[PDB]
């Protein structure tokens, strides 16, 4: 949504452009855009939804 | 001076604009064919137009 993704090369972490943050990557964290076939360079990983575990619970 | 790869640096200056940033990634080719076929005309119209 806002800032970039980032590695610091086993986890991957959202985080602010301007000053070094890691935030865990989540569906209030970044957007969804079609698929990816289209992205030239994207990434597999996890994206935490944190509405799940509540409704789990 | 921090690096960042240069179709990061276009999303950041997309979302500048208010043009949401997947709307790069979704037009990465086209974006950069438009970009250096402009850089194309730029050398022919001042080859040209003294
Ligand atoms: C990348 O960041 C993650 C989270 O900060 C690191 O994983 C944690 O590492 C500590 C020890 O340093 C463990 O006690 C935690 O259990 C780990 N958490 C998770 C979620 O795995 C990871 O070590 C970092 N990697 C590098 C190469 O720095
Ligand atoms: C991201 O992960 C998916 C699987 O979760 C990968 O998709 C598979 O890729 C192999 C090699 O090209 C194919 O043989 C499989 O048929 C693919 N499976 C599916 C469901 O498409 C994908 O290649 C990974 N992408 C990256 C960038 O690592
Ligand atoms: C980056 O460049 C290398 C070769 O230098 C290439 O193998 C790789 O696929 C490229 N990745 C991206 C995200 O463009």
């Amino acid at each position: 949504r806002e800032g970039v993704f980032v590695s610091n090369g086993t986890h991957w972490f959202v985080t602010q452009r301007n000053f070094y943050e890691p935030q865990i990557i989540t569906t209030d964290n970044t957007f969804v855009s079609g698929n990816c076939d289209v992205v030239i360079g994207i990434v597999n990983n996890t994206v935490y939804d944190p509405l799940q575990p509540e409704l789990d619970s | 001076a921090l690096q960042i790869p240069f179709a990061m640096q276009m999303a950041y200056r997309f979302n500048g604009i208010g043009v949401t940033q997947n709307v790069l990634y979704e037009n990465q080719k086209l974006i950069a064919n438009q970009f250096n076929s402009a850089i194309g005309k730029i050398q022919d119209s001042l080859s040209s137009t003294a």
